[PDB]
RNA sequence: GAAAGGUUCCACGUCAACAGCAGUUGGACGUGGGUUAGUCGAUCCUAAGAGAUGGGGAAGCUCCGUUUCAAAGGCCUGAUUUUAUGCAGGCCACCAUCGAAAGGGAAUCCGGUUAAGAUUCCGGAACCUGGAUAUGGAUUCUUCACGGUAACGUAACUGAAUGUGGAGACGUCGGCGCGAGCCCUGGGAGGAGUUAUCUUUUCUUCUUAACAGCUUAUCACCCCGGAAUUGGUUUAUCCGGAGAUGGGGUCUUAUGGCUGGAAGAGGCCAGCACCUUUGCUGGCUCCGGUGCGCUUGUGACGGCCCGUGAAAAUCCACAGGAAGGAAUAGUUUUCAUGCCAGGUCGUACUGAUAACCGCAGCAGGUCUCCAAGGUGAACAGCCUCUAGUUGAUAGAAUAAUGUAGAUAAGGGAAGUCGGCAAAAUAGAUCCGUAACUUCGGGAUAAGGAUUGGCUCUAAGGGUCGGGUACGAUCAACUUAGAACUGGUACGGACAAGGGGAAUCUGACUGUCUAAUUAAAACAUAGCAUUGCGAUGGUCAGAAAGUGAUGUUGACGCAAUGUGA
RNA sequence: AGGAAACUCUGGUGGAGGCUCGUAGCGGUUCUGACGUGCAAAUCGAUCGUCGAAUUUGGGUAUAGGGGCGAAAGACUAAUC
């Protein structure tokens, strides 16, 4: 059954530290404990080892990523503009 | 080891050829 | 501290020019519940290891004892 | 219900002071100090345990023969079989690719 | 301690050799002033501090 | 009065950085010949965690051009670098994430990191997690590039300076609350002895300028002149302003 | 004699229990015994051919 | 056993002093004896760190710095056979040293033995390192092995410089599997105890080391094959066209089994004996079973981190192909056997209500290993076995006042600054559980009932069994219910929450005034501000060619305030 | 199991937490108990706080006097601050 209404993974913290802080650590702990799609092997095997290190259990590849997500939006847009500038330097 | 072992090996081979020289 | 399972390896062992002593040990064993037999162990004391040969037939045991070299110091117990 | 003692002067539960209780032919219990357990050698590329290789402490490998330390392949006791296979494939394939790159980059500017 | 150094054991040996009473023929020498061993040391009363 | 705590910090007895579990200084490869006349290729063998550092490190292996051997440089891993990836470092290197192009050979708006101040110091700028340096513009004459730093400052460095293309990995770390003195303890336990911090106003006047009084109060103004001396600089050093920052700072 | 009477079932009422039911016997190990029994029986039946793999799978899941 | 002590250890003699009484006794006094190592440690390695040298400071005692603004050295092959070791060569660039008796690390076990020593001595059985070396075996006229599709196998089955890789080498917690020892238990062979009565009964012995050979495994890997009707599968849900299940194999040998070691040892008994050294002679030492058991080791996993949880010595392997090599002969000593040596220091004893520190033979303090049975959730409390003590000045009486422990009719906080102290409550099962809330809690809320013994009943399992539904057998403590029974007693001793309504204050966990204040004080997470882009900020230093932050770079460092 | 869907609900499994009761341990609230020419220049007894970590602790090592160290009491720095 559904054990908790809204605290989720932050039920391990009990009543401590305040609800508005528990909400932030909930939204970030879900991300850092989620599994992700490996862009090399195609499987849902990528897990965080430490902050910034995301390794695939299947293909044993290790990607440098965000502290709690495998890729940040800033890194995504930097990759996009770097691709565009690389495409522009020939033209 | 492997270094003193190789040196012992060459010492034994040198002694064998030097005693069979005669 | 080793075991030998061939009588002719034991024979080529007991004339190895560093073997000095051997010991023939007699044991009372029971292969099944009705047959108490007499096992012999021939232990040659080499310079680094003790080689044991186990024989369960008294005829092969005594024939091996006759075939033992005379210069070897044997100990019967 | 017998109780044992350390047989050395180390009174502490460190990794080099691991004991195991054994029963002697005297019928008594006695501690017996066991050395630390060995780790299997690992592949240089994939980091998995190399099969065919004996599991010993590093000084004990000086006492065994070459059979216990190797297999009968290139990169025998060093790399995994699949790692050897994929590096062979990579070598042959990209040397062929280097050849075809050589001939096409030669012939384009030879024409021009 | 049991695992001790040779220097400590040598000082302990010298102290063991020194821990003795007078030879009683010394009180018979002429112009003798020594009655007893004033430098006597026991392990329960004073420590060597070594 | 005593010698105060921030005054004692410079002796470096118990205030040194705990460097037992660090993989080494994360520096760039030396600008020998290949990096300034062409490129050179290395391979990312492993991306590892460094103690006391929020950003992950990357162990890149190059070949020595003059001796038959392998050199292992420790880069700060940029976001997107994976194991087995080929890193290209040099003047003729292609503009990709992880490459170590000089700043003269990148267009405007390029996002770089681990940037050299002067060519040869092997990475000084934008090395913390999630930080990066933007290239604003170039000056071919007077060969300098203007860059925007993470602080918002604008520097003018040599165009021969190098930088790793991309963003330093481990970003968004400080967006999570630590929630616990234990977590702060374990964070600082591998950096240095700078935690916890006793307020100077809760000390005695022998221990701090702010100490003493029948109520906990600072007394004089907490803004300290830059020309003050050691033992006095406890507070806001050379504050141009103070209080809550409303509006843009006119950067 | 006390162990014989306990095996037979005496000295086990509420006045002789000082620990909780979970402390006397964990519900986890009870569940483990149950699941091992069910999985062992299902594998035995499947390898004997009395059930097919498609029935075995749903029985495994709902067990 | 570690630190510490140092002869306190053991024997003989002994009681003047000490053992706050005594003393014939003693850790006392006097006289002697006692500590045996190639394998246990130190020695070796490096950690935090200390610290010469080259240099640079300082009037100087000396300071900095430890690879630096240094011309910082040694390694193998040989060649020569006036010959010594130069010259022939070739390689190499770390760059003192010290620093762990708990880190890393070459190698030893059993039995016996002394008044006091033993993993050290005796006997037996092994192993490692270093060095010499000969024989056998292996290999070669296809010179430097063959077999297997493969994973890989073997008794061996050249391999320099150089390079690469691995081991050494690693957190913590949870549960699960397996192993060892212990616990429990059946049969049998012995001995002992109880026996008014009962008890095929109670207790005890039935053991097998290091090392060696054969075999033995989760994981992992290989071959065939090609999977949706998706399958396999863990306690815990992950895996599969990047090739599952399935069939067949390969491997690590932790570990376990058999054999050797090794029954000759040790143990338990019986009989014969004799001033006696005292033995001598016989037997038996066997076969099992169980488990959420305790302790411990290990494996495969899983959880946690803005924490990802030493280094070096040391050893091995691989890539490479230098050089040397056979046919009347060799080449090999990572295979077997065989020979020699293994130094120096420690080793006794206590390790604490008497061997250490506290002025002492002080209720204080002082690191760690082993850990039986019953009750019971439990290394709780209580009782017992093995082992160890029976030590602390005693005797006689039983006044007051004390200290410690208790009990009290009726009332029930009227006592007192104040319910201080004490009492009450208490375990387990079932029922029931409010305001408020940050929705997680509050909560064991509050508040009730039951609990013994005996005789039964029910449910909950394993292993074997089927041409090409069931039966047999073995063994668990878990829960529920029902009668019956008793001076209504039953968590019967032990053990074990008092609760509620509010206010002030601090968010919480945490920390401090050792020896009068543990708190509302400090800290904290969170919040906010300030300085700084390295020719820099903050700080140190007498100076320095000096340092800390910094193995750092604004998601950072430094300085403050406030305190979820 | 419900629902048109979004998704909701029930029963299990699992075993998180600077959670909790409570040993060893660490500490030292109250009796303002004992003692107070003591066993003791800080102890004893009961009652207590905490007990998986911001834990406890051995050894090694670093910081030395207007200095050190200090989760800050002017606390500690060999019964000395
Ligand atoms: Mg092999
Ligand atoms: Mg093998
Ligand atoms: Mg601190
Ligand atoms: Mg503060
Ligand atoms: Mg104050
Ligand atoms: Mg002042
Ligand atoms: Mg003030
Ligand atoms: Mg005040
Ligand atoms: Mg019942
Ligand atoms: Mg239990
Ligand atoms: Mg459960
Ligand atoms: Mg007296
Ligand atoms: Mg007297
Ligand atoms: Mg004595
Ligand atoms: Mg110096
Ligand atoms: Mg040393
Ligand atoms: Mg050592
Ligand atoms: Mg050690
Ligand atoms: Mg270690
Ligand atoms: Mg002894
Ligand atoms: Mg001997
Ligand atoms: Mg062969
Ligand atoms: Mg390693
Ligand atoms: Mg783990
Ligand atoms: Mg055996
Ligand atoms: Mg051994
Ligand atoms: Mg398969
Ligand atoms: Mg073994
Ligand atoms: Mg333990
Ligand atoms: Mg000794
Ligand atoms: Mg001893
Ligand atoms: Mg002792
Ligand atoms: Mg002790
Ligand atoms: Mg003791
Ligand atoms: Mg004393
Ligand atoms: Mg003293
Ligand atoms: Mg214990
Ligand atoms: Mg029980
Ligand atoms: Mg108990
Ligand atoms: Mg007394
Ligand atoms: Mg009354
Ligand atoms: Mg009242
Ligand atoms: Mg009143
Ligand atoms: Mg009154
Ligand atoms: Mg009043
Ligand atoms: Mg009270
Ligand atoms: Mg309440
Ligand atoms: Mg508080
Ligand atoms: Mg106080
Ligand atoms: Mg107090
Ligand atoms: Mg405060
Ligand atoms: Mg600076
Ligand atoms: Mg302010
Ligand atoms: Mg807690
Ligand atoms: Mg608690
Ligand atoms: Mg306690
Ligand atoms: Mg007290
Ligand atoms: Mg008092
Ligand atoms: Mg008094
Ligand atoms: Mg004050
Ligand atoms: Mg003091
Ligand atoms: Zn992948
Ligand atoms: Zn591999």
């Amino acid at each position: 059954a559904k054990r908790t209404k809204k605290v989720g993974i932050t039920g391990k913290y009990g009543v401590r530290y305040g609800s508005s802080l528990r909400r932030q650590v909930k939204k970030l702990e879900i991300q850092q404990h989620a599994r992700y799609d490996c862009s090399f092997c195609g499987k849902k095997t990528v897990k965080r080892g430490a902050a910034g290190i995301w390794t695939c259990s299947c293909c044993k590849k290790t990607v440098a990523g965000g502290a709690y997500t495998v890729s940040t939006a800033a890194a995504a847009t930097v990759r996009s503009t770097i691709r565009r500038l690389r495409e522009m330097v020939e033209a | 080891m492997r270094a003193k072992w190789r040196k012992k090996r060459t010492r034994r081979l040198k002694r064998k050829r030097r005693k069979v020289r005669a | 501290a080793r075991e030998i399972t061939d009588i002719k390896q034991f024979l080529e062992l007991t004339r190895r020019a560093d073997v000095k002593t051997a010991t023939v040990k007699i044991n009372k064993k029971l292969n099944k519940a009705g047959k108490p037999f007499r096992q012999t162990k021939f232990k040659v004391r080499g310079s680094s290891s003790l080689y044991t040969l186990v024989i369960n037939d008294a005829g092969k045991a005594k024939k091996l004892i006759q075939s033992l070299p005379p210069t070897l110091k044997v100990n019967r117990l | 219900a017998q109780r044992v003692t350390f047989r050395r002067r180390n009174p502490y539960n460190t990794r080099s002071n691991k004991i195991k209780v054994v029963k002697t032919p005297g019928g008594i219990l006695r501690a017996q100090h066991v050395k630390k357990l060995a780790t299997r050698p690992k592949c240089g590329d994939c980091g998995s345990a190399l099969q065919g290789i004996s599991t010993l402490r590093p000084r004990q490998y000086a006492t065994v023969s070459k059979t216990h330390k190797t297999v009968s392949r290139a990169y025998g006791g060093s790399r995994c079989a699949n790692c050897v296979k994929e590096r062979i494939i990579r070598a042959f394939l990209i040397e062929e690719q280097k050849i075809v790159k050589k001939v096409v980059k030669e012939q384009t500017e030879a024409a021009k | 301690a049991a695992q001790k150094s040779f220097r400590i054991k040598q000082k302990m040996a010298k102290a063991k050799k020194q821990n003795r009473p007078l030879p009683q023929w010394i009180r018979l020498r002429t112009n003798n002033t020594i009655r007893y061993n004033a430098k006597r040391r026991n392990w329960r009363r004073t420590k060597m501090n070594i | 009065g005593r010698v105060i705590r921030n005054q004692r910090k410079g002796a470096g007895s118990i205030f040194t950085s705990h460097t037992r579990l660090r993989q080494g200084a994360a520096k760039l490869r030396t600008l020998d010949y290949a990096e300034r006349h062409g490129y050179i290729r290395g391979i990312v063998k492993q991306i590892v965690h460094d103690s006391g550092r929020g950003a992950p490190l990357a162990k890149v292996v190059f070949r020595d051009p003059y001796k038959y051997r392998l050199r292992e440089e420790i880069f700060i891993a940029n976001e997107g670098v994976h194991t087995g990836q080929f890193i290209y470092a040099g003047k003729k290197a292609s503009l990709n994430v992880g490459n170590v192009l000089p700043l003269g050979s990148v267009p405007e708006g390029t996002i770089v990191s681990n940037v050299e101040e002067k060519p040869g110091d092997r990475g000084a700028l934008a090395r913390a997690s999630g930080n990066y340096v933007i290239i604003i513009g170039h000056n071919p004459d007077e060969n300098k590039t203007r860059v925007r730093l993470p602080s918002g400052a604008k520097k003018v460095i040599s165009s021969d300076a190098r930088g790793v293309i991309g963003v330093i990995a481990g970003g968004g770390r400080v967006d999570k609350p630590l929630l616990k003195a234990g977590r702060a303890f374990h964070k600082y336990r591998l950096k240095r002895n700078s935690w916890p911090k006793t307020r100077g106003v809760a000390m005695n006047p022998v221990d701090h300028p702010h100490g003493g009084g029948n109520h906990q109060h600072i007394g004089k103004a907490s803004t300290i002149s830059r020309g003050a001396v050691s033992g006095q600089k406890a507070g806001l050093i050379a504050a141009r302003r103070t209080g809550l920052l409303r509006g843009s700072q006119k950067t | 004699a006390h162990a014989q009477s306990k095996r037979e079932g005496r000295h086990s009422g509420y006045g002789k229990r000082k620990g909780t039911r979970e402390a006397r016997l964990p519900s986890q190990v009870v569940w483990i015994r149950r699941l091992r029994v069910l999985r062992r029986l299902l594998a035995k039946y499947r390898d004997a051919g009395k059930i097919d793999k498609h029935l075995y799978h749903v029985l495994y899941k709902e067990s």
